[PDB]
C-alpha cells in the first residue's frame, strides 16, 4: 500500500493445514516495515523462482 | 518521573505525570492512546 509516498508493508507467517488451497479462519497482519519511496505506482509483477 | 512535566516525545507534546508503564507496546510502535484518542502511555524515541 502507498500511503502518500509511503509504501507501508504489512507481514504475516503462520502454519497451516491445508484443504482447499486458502484455510479459513483469522489473523491480523502487522506492519513489517516503512518505506518513504515517494514514487507512484501503477502496477506490479511477483518474481517466480 | 513521578511529576507533572512539560514533555515532548519526540513531536507527542503534552503535559502530564510521567510514570513507568504495566502495558505492552508493539515493537514498531511509538505510543498508545486510550479510548477518546488521548496519549495514555508513551514508549521513549531512545530507550525501549
Amino acid at each position: 500500500k502507498n500511503i502518500d509516498g509511503y509504501f507501508k508493508i504489512y507481514s504475516k507467517h503462520t502454519p497451516i493445514n491445508l484443504v482447499r488451497d486458502l484455510p479459513q479462519g483469522f489473523s491480523a497482519l502487522e506492519p513489517l516495515v516503512d518505506l518513504p519511496i515517494g514514487i507512484n505506482i501503477t502496477r506490479f509483477q511477483t518474481l517466480l523462482a | 518521573k513521578n511529576k507533572c512535566v512539560n514533555f515532548n516525545f519526540n513531536g507527542l507534546t503534552g503535559t502530564g505525570v510521567l510514570t513507568e508503564s504495566n502495558k505492552k507496546f508493539l515493537p514498531f510502535q511509538q505510543f498508545g492512546r486510550d479510548i477518546a484518542d488521548t496519549t495514555d502511555a508513551v514508549r521513549d524515541p531512545q530507550t525501549l
